């Protein structure tokens, strides 16, 4: 429990914990974390069968072994062959806003499972969506300069908003559970299709799988650590 | 090691294998129980040469058959005869044991109880894999050489 | 020294090759396990030996460089606060992080962070911090260094408590 | 590989029984009075060193899984360079680090194990 | 000129971040949690056990913050004054009762989180804040009780309704366990725990599998629970557990399970088997069988359903746990990681304030019941709540 776990990335600060007794047991939320408030699963459960989810009542395993089993908040509601198209739709509905952003949907392809969570208490952060619905080049972040222009336009006027970015499927909320199924790029620049010897040594972009991109890596920090200058040049403790 | 023998990487290895506890489970690939009624002719092809070759210079129709691995075998300096005559010297006359020789391409041991058979066997199968000591001292598990 | 830093980058690059080879070796299934040890156990063993050999030789290259004017070296020569490991982590490679005696574990399924692909046992994946403190750490390096850091804070609390009762 | 059968009528597990006169293997039910001859004489199998489980997860949509690594080797069948690959799915300590590939064109499973001992990988 | 479809750069990130904080601030966790309560969770608690043997409660209204004065009008209360005056920044909680004979109403006070929809500062402009002696820089995810500013620290706990297999220390006779801690989202959170244990360690004779039901004084072999549920034939049962016919290793693992359930060959004998491990020696068969039906219907996997016609749903789920449990004993899966943050949950103001408020609304409900049995011929202790919360 008091050890800094891998799944804490982006959700809880890796530096701000107290010394001694409370060490590792008292944590602090990273700048961009949020905690789910709670939502009704009825609509989703309703939509699920409207889209071919065979009821568990009439499920015969020896007859359809490939079938993906679907759960919602821990409950096994049924089975579904060809989950691929359902998951596409599910992601589109949440990216429009028809499914509350707070909701978490995970599909484990190899594990044959599709789990949906609607309960409160789930911690999550926002990431840039990197779908490749763009032709011109390759996979790119859906947020383009034009969007940022609107963002900064609204700033200056002190109405394009954070919720706008959410509604237009440009950014998504992601919890540790869903995090398992994605591949996140650190710098948006790495989706790029004689070196400064003073810079630090970074790795290479061997990816064509990217599904998301970090808004900014320094957001894994909490409030207190966000005040340390050049924290990345200090010994951890 | 004994005084006049400290450079012999060969003796070190010997003593190592004579200390490192070794059960049958550490040398077995898999175990199977077959219904093989005629103690002479076998339903298993590969074992014909072995039941023949065991007539030169009671038994239930149920057969417990273990397939041993050479790597682990020769590694832990073990002979088919050693392994077999150890199992035999474990289950009193309460068990018929035969085994292929060290030359055959497959290391195999056959056993018959000597009616609730099928059951006693899965139990005997267990005693063999965990309880019988083929070589080594009780409690001594890993054993490494250093210089 | 500008050239020294280059001798350092190459020294580490040479380490990442030795590690890459043993991996291909293991993937082809050519590595032989050392008695009383697992393939994976001895694999890890060689990788960690390579990676520390690197941090270390990388550190010596920096130590030798520094002149007698170098204040850090002046303090080290006198005996007052200082040590190789410090000069090594500040100037050359910081090194391999580790929790419970091993490289960073697959906390997510088959990976250390969602930023990597599954089944990636390379040094950058499993926690090798290539940069010095001077250069700065990448975000992944930073998190791994914090995982390792927390360990020391936790048992420093333990060591503290346990020793006080043993003494009494 | 002891693939067992169930009763024709009451669908319960069948148990091995010996026909002491013709010396052959049967399988009776302990509910009804059903009984059948045995397919093979193998009645039990215990693999101390196993292989099953290593390939678990090879699904039709495996290619769409973003977390999996990709290589451009050639598959012994259609020489297509579209592969996804993983290490043994078993979760034993005494496993190797061999890679299993999945052709994303013909969904064929091949391996990097230069000591490849099996033919089906299941 | 600034092609609006041009890729974004690393510097453009802060624009997206400034946008984030412009809308959420720094303590949205607090505000949002409390707001979800006052706006929904509150009303939902007023409908659970909202009926008495009649008196049924309906809608709820929440007042702006105000003070109960001794020798004076009920005053509007602002945070600044509550801090100084050692007061409590709370608001009036009014319900809507429907009194009906069978054989508005003020009810307690709710301390309000600063800057939540209810607080007077949420809609205040900058100057409104200065005139109110409240720093425009204040964030406000807290309460003001008896004058002191109080914060509800997030409580991290394991999530409910989640299967988890775990290995076990060499000593114990149970080699593996699959656990789920089911609980209903609303109404009353009854955390009945289900455990599916695998007896015997690698190399023990006939490793059996038994499950632990609530109120039942003996672990019950899984085959018997399946029959108590209506799945009788071995064949049908194994199918609910092993969703692959070629997996002879897993099916082999259940062989001893089937044997361990032989004696019982029908639903009633299965129910009686269970009922007897939860009843005294002088109770009648029907009563027993009934006891076991009610248990499997309300104490067994309650998160799935608590109604009737849902026994196939529980059978498949129970089968799923057995599956995952064996998948671990067969060394095909690693035991679950108890430290994975995705399976944790952080309780905040709202959820926290909902445990106490349930518990208290239930005591206010008991009292109202003691105002009927004792009444042979408006008797509401509002303080029961205002004190409970406050305390
Ligand atoms: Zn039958
Ligand atoms: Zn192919």
């Amino acid at each position: 429990p008091r050890q800094l776990h891998n799944t804490h990335w982006g959700l809880v600060c890796p530096a701000e914990t107290p010394e001694g007794q409370a060490c590792g047991l008292v944590k602090n939320l990273s700048l961009m974390s949020c905690i789910s408030v709670g939502t009704d699963p009825m609509p989703i459960i309703t939509f699920l069968s409207e889209w071919g989810m065979e009821p568990l009542e009439d499920y015969v395993p020896h007859q359809s072994p490939d079938a993906t089993r679907v759960f919602v908040n821990g409950v096994w509601h049924g089975v579904h062959r060809n989950p691929a198209r359902l998951m596409e739709t599910l992601r589109t509905l949440r990216r429009k806003g028809d499914i509350n952003p707070e909701v978490s949907m995970i599909r484990d392809i190899r594990e044959k499972e599709l789990k949906i969570f609607t309960d409160a208490g789930r911690v999550y952060r926002p990431l840039f969506i990197v779908e490749d619905d763009e032709s011109l080049g390759h996979k790119e972040l859906k947020v383009r300069k034009g969007h940022i222009a609107k963002l900064m336009a609204t700033e200056y006027q002190d109405e394009y908003t954070w919720s706008s970015l959410l509604n237009e499927g440009l950014v998504e909320y992601i919890d540790a559970e869903e995090e398992e199924s994605i591949l996140i790029a650190m710098q948006p620049e790495d989706l790029e299709p004689d070196v400064d010897p003073a810079k630090r040594i970074r790795v290479s972009h061997h990816a064509t799988t990217f599904t998301h991109c970090e808004i900014h890596p320094s957001m894994i920090l909490g409030v207190a650590a966000s005040i340390i200058p050049f924290p990345d040049h200090n010994q951890s403790p | 090691l004994e005084p006049g023998h400290a450079a012999d990487q060969e003796q070190a290895k010997l003593i190592r294998s004579a200390i490192e506890h070794t059960t049958l489970k550490s040398v077995t690939i898999a175990s199977e129980i077959y219904y093989d009624p005629d103690p002479r002719s076998t339903v298993i092809p590969e074992d014909e040469e072995i039941i023949q070759l065991h007539f030169s210079l009671q038994q239930s129709p149920w057969l417990l058959r273990l397939e041993l691995d050479r790597a682990a075998m020769n590694d832990k300096d073990l002979t088919m005869g050693q392994v077999g005559e150890r199992i035999k010297q474990t289950f009193k006359n309460d068990l018929f044991v035969i085994w292929s020789e060290d030359n055959d391409e497959k290391l195999i041991i056959r056993c018959r109880v000597v009616a609730e058979e099928d059951h006693m066997l899965k139990k005997i199968e267990n005693t063999m894999l965990e309880n019988i000591t083929l070589r080594g001292v009780e409690n001594i598990e890993r054993v490494v050489m250093m210089k | 020294d500008g050239p020294t830093m280059r001798e350092i980058t190459e020294t580490i690059a040479e380490a990442k090759k030795k590690v890459l080879d043993v991996t291909k070796e293991a993937q082809a299934n050519l590595l032989t396990a050392k008695h009383g040890m697992t393939l994976r156990e001895s694999f890890e063993d060689n990788v960690v030996r390579f990676l520390n050999e690197a941090r270390d030789k990388a550190g010596r290259l920096a130590e030798v460089n520094l002149k007698d004017l170098n204040n850090v070296k002046q303090m080290v020569m006198a005996g007052s606060k200082g040590s190789f490991i410090n000069i090594a982590q500040m100037s050359a490679c910081v090194g391999q992080q580790s929790v419970e005696g091993k490289r960073i574990a697959f906390g997510f399924v088959d990976r250390t962070l969602p930023h990597f692909s599954k089944d990636d046992y390379s040094p950058e994946s499993k926690g090798f911090v290539e940069n010095s403190y001077l250069r700065g750490l990448t975000p992944q390096e930073f998190f791994f260094h914090a995982m390792g850091g927390r360990e020391g804070l936790i048992d420093t609390a333990v060591k503290t408590a346990e020793t006080g009762y043993i003494q009494r | 590989m002891t693939t067992f059968r169930f009763c024709r009528d009451c669908n319960n597990m069948l148990y091995p029984r010996e026909d002491k006169e013709n010396n052959r293997l049967l399988f009776e039910c302990r509910t009804c009075s059903y009984v059948e001859e045995a397919g093979s004489p193998l009645v039990y199998r215990h693999e101390l060193i196993t292989n099953i489980g290593e390939t678990a997860g090879v699904v039709q949509d495996i290619g769409s899984d973003p977390t999996l690594p990709r290589s451009d080797r050639e598959c012994p069948k259609c020489h297509s360079r579209e592969n996804v690959f993983f290490q043994s799915q078993q979760r034993r300590k005494d496993t190797s680090m061999v890679l299993f590939f999945v052709c994303l064109s013909c969904s064929h499973i091949f391996t990097s194990d230069q000591k490849n001992k099996r033919t089906q990988f299941s | 000129f600034e092609d609006e479809s041009a890729p974004i750069t690393a510097e453009d990130s802060w624009a997206v971040i400034s946008a984030f904080f412009r809308e959420k601030g720094l303590v949205s966790q607090q505000l949002d949690s409390f707001n979800q309560f006052v706006d929904y969770t509150l009303q939902d608690i007023i409908c659970e056990d909202s009926t008495l043997i009649e008196i049924s409660f309906g809608k709820i209204y929440v007042t702006k913050p105000m003070v109960n004065e001794s020798d004076g009008v009920t005053h509007a209360l602002y945070p600044q004054e509550a801090r100084l005056r050692n007061l409590t920044y709370s608001s009036g909680l009014f319900v809507d009762v429907k009194k009906r004979t069978y054989e508005k109403v003020f009810i307690g006070r709710l301390p309000i989180m600063l800057r939540s929809k209810n607080c007077y500062l949420s809609e205040a402009t900058e100057s409104d804040l200065y005139k109110l002696k409240e720093c425009p820089f204040d964030m406000g995810g807290y309460f003001i009780i008896n004058g002191s500013e109080k914060v509800l620290i997030a409580q991290e706990r394991s999530a409910g309704n989640i299967v988890q297999v775990f290995k076990k220390a060499a000593p114990s006779p149970i080699s593996h366990v699959a656990e789920i801690r089911s609980a209903l989202e609303k109404g009353s959170r009854f955390i009945s725990t289900l455990q599916v244990k695998l007896y015997g360690r690698e190399g023990s004779s006939a490793r059996t599998i038994k499950a632990t039901l609530p109120y039942i004084k003996q672990d019950i072999p899984i085959v018997i629970i399946f029959r108590a549920l209506g799945i009788i034939p071995d064949g049908e049962i194994l199918e609910h557990i092993c969703y692959d016919v070629n997996d002879w290793q897993m099916l082999e693992m259940l062989k001893p399970c089937v044997e361990d359930g032989f004696v019982i060959q029908d639903r009633e004998t299965a129910l009686d088997f269970i009922g007897r491990r939860g009843t005294a020696l002088g109770i009648k068969k029907e009563k027993r069988i009934q006891y076991a039906k009610d248990i499997l219907q309300k104490e067994f996997l309650p998160h799935i359903t608590q109604l009737e016609g849902f026994e196939s749903r529980k059978a498949f789920f129970l089968g799923y746990m057995i599956n995952r449990l064996l998948l671990c004993a067969l060394d095909r899966k690693d035991q679950d990681d108890r430290d994975h943050f995705g399976k944790k949950r952080l309780d905040l103001a709202g959820p926290l304030l909902a445990q106490l408020f349930k518990t208290l609304f239930k005591k206010l409900t008991k009292d109202i019941f003691r105002y009927m049995q004792r009444t042979v011929e408006l008797a509401i202790n509002a303080k029961t709540i205002t004190s409970g919360l406050k305390y």
